[PDB]
């Protein structure tokens, strides 16, 4: 088959700068004056979006900050100026032969100025308590860079077990990241202690960011 | 105003069959081919073949020859993909796309297929209200202990969305857990109603949870 | 329109 | 999914009255104030005042004291602006906006008011097809000899829009003329139907013109 | 009243660069720690869009490329990186006193690389001919820069009378401009001649761009 | 939520 190799697998570009993504085909995609090579943009949770066809032709409705070049086996997608909405995976695709093939994609990450997280702690709800479980939830929202560390404290002592963390994809509007940290206990274990702390370090603060409540 | 709309997420046990629809609107359905594309869990995109919507003739990619069938119900302006004798390797998201001279222009939203012998479990949905001693306020919903993915979460039936962060689910002990936050001015909560709308298609559950102080 | 995309519309 | 939707363009003779509605949805209407803003022909923005939607009490800007009245029909989730004894200086676009602690957050789409003693004239709508001897093709519609502004133009009822250029109208001899182009692949026209949809609210006219070779 | 003065009245910024717009108030808008000053973005045909409130607070859902600063009487909107969608008029507004006042706006224009127009000529339609009139229409689409000159020729001789020209606002996606040129004649005048030419000069072409038809 | 904007919500 016509194997499409993309490079790099991922890259980080500062807002306003140029992203250059390469697609190399193992067979020429040239037929009758045209290169049968297309570019798509995909954001997580969404279908691919048709950006560029025949190597260099912009699909109607697509911003002209996207541009493609190449012929034969060697193609590039250029994005300038890189914007917040441009965080996505980009895929090339050939239609010169059966089967159509896609590259494995290049993930574009956006670099921006520091942003401090907003940190929120939430006690177990009455409803979950009546069920016999106790989850304590901490949100750490809209920060940059992605580098963060979260500690749970129960009555001043660090708790590692029963913690599950989740992260959002880079935000399409402010290019920040968000994190959720959930500490799950049995109700019995939960009622044996009084103070619960979500403690975070992010580079935007000289001290840890502390959010706590008392079960009282 | 042209769109391709696919059927919802599907869960099957190994060996069973799934049939997925793709409905085109805003253009003459029998004038454009429909291509089928698989996205694997690792996010690779694989072209499965296409169906001529005028003749009804399917062409299958060599990788999708055997258990895959493209069909039509043109009176519904709909194309179907059927997968027979499901195995774990068939897990992923399936997309219909409209043929363009060079590319694939309009895409359906994707239909995920999960293959599992596990039982469906509905989520428990809990309000996340600020503690009693806590200009912007953050609220949330905890959506706990379900199977399979996905669930869908909105806030105020779509009225709140820019201030929302819905986090990827985590698997622990064969059950999924997800949380969603929403950040609004203190002028909107608690004076106005804020509700999370949670849906789990696999268990046929729809739950609205008002966030109360 | 377009039945076959790319090579298939030849 | 919160929106404010206003009533359509209005034409009046001097001395007459206009009443304009603003309907809020997706939130509790009586919990937020409605402000009224005039945009002049020269594009200046003027705040006219506001109405408390809970008490019904209006406050008028000094520039809008006399012939302007804010009212409510809360059972319709609607606020009204009435302008009495219209003069040429009242011409412009009127916007309702929802109160925010600092700003004005949600806006209606605008309602233009034209003041004229002229008679309404419907447009004539003509297809612009390429000459007989002419991979992308451009088509158009000529919308000729109407009064007043505005007209609205779409292509294929919304299915084509990214390839569209609808040009500002020109006034010649007390009548307006506008044109609209659409650019599509040759694979879409003439094999597929391309139609321009023209509306002139003042004359109550709606016309569909198929572009034919 | 609190008169808001904006400067400049308009400006042109290259894609990826910084736009800086100033708002000066004749009265301080400071009250209890906050500046009661907001920024809106307006595109033609659309209502204003709420961008920034209290001088420096970004409205939820707005890209972080927009940022505001200032207090007292002196405020600035900053846009970086400037994008194609950012072509609009920008207005400041105070809410510190009755009446609320707006500035008169600053129009932001986008500078980009040259783009050649696509030029299309259209003969009168049969329908209009049966009515007794004859309009010849020429579209000149998606060009940059805005600088263009259009000539009508009837049987090789330049026609000036009965020509009306119209221009679109700068395009939100590719930052190009478009133009329409319409030559209107009586049917009788129209049938007395055979060749009709729309001729354009744009800097992207070394010769004029000629589009013609014969009434034949 | 907010009845009076800015100065009017004081």
């Amino acid at each position: 088959d016509n194997v499409l190799t993309q490079s790099p697998p991922s890259l980080a570009v500062s807002l306003g700068q140029r992203a250059t993504i390469s697609c190399k085909a193992s067979q020429s995609v040239d037929y009758n004056g045209d290169s049968y090579l297309n570019w798509y943009q995909q954001k997580p949770g969404q279908p691919p979006k048709f950006l560029i066809y025949a190597a260099s032709n912009l699909e109607s409705g697509i911003p002209a900050r996207f541009s493609g070049s190449g012929s034969g086996t060697d193609f590039n997608l250029n994005i300038h100026p890189v914007e917040e909405e441009d965080a996505a995976t980009y895929y090339c695709q050939q239609s010169n032969e059966d089967p159509f093939t896609f590259g494995s994609g290049t993930k574009l990450e956006i670099k921006r100025a520091d942003a401090a997280p907003t940190v929120s702690i939430f006690p177990p709800s009455s409803e979950q308590l009546t069920s016999g479980g106790a989850s304590v939830v901490c949100f750490l929202n809209n920060f940059y860079p992605k580098d963060i560390n979260v500690k749970w404290k129960i009555d001043g002592s660090e708790r590692q077990n029963g913690v599950l963390n989740s992260w959002t994809d880079q935000d399409s509007k402010d290019s920040t990241y968000s994190m959720s940290s959930t500490l799950t206990l049995t109700k019995d274990e939960y009622e044996r202690h009084n103070s619960y702390t979500c403690e975070a370090t992010h580079k935007t603060s000289t001290s840890p960011i502390v959010k706590s409540f008392n079960r009282n | 105003q042209i769109q391709l709309v696919q059927s919802g997420p599907e869960l099957r046990k190994p060996g069973e069959t799934v049939k997925i629809s793709c409905k085109g609107s805003g253009y003459t359905f029998t004038h454009y081919g429909i291509n089928w594309v698989k996205q694997t869990p690792s996010k690779d995109l694989k072209w499965m073949g296409w169906i001529n919507t005028h003749t009804g003739e399917p062409i299958y990619a060599d990788d999708f020859k055997g258990r895959f069938a493209f069909s039509l119900e043109t009176s519904a302006n709909t194309a179907y993909l059927q997968i027979n004798n499901l195995n774990n390797g068939d897990m992923g998201t399936y997309f219909c796309t409209r043929s363009h001279r060079f590319g694939l222009d309009y895409w359906g939203q994707g239909t995920s297929v999960t293959v599992s012998s596990a039982k469906t479990t509905p989520p428990s949905v809990y309000p996340l209200a600020p503690g009693s001693a806590a200009s912007m306020v953050t609220l949330g919903c905890l959506v706990k202990g379900y199977f399979p993915e996905p669930v869908t979460v909105t806030w105020n039936s779509g009225s709140l969305s820019s201030g929302v962060h819905t986090f990827p689910a985590v698997l622990q002990s064969d059950l999924y857990t997800l949380s969603s936050s929403v950040t609004v001015p203190s002028s909107t909560w608690p004076s106005e109603t804020v509700t999370c709308n949670v849906a789990h298609p696999a268990s046929s559950t729809k739950v609205d949870k008002k966030i109360l102080d | 329109g377009v039945q076959g995309s790319g090579a298939f519309g030849r």
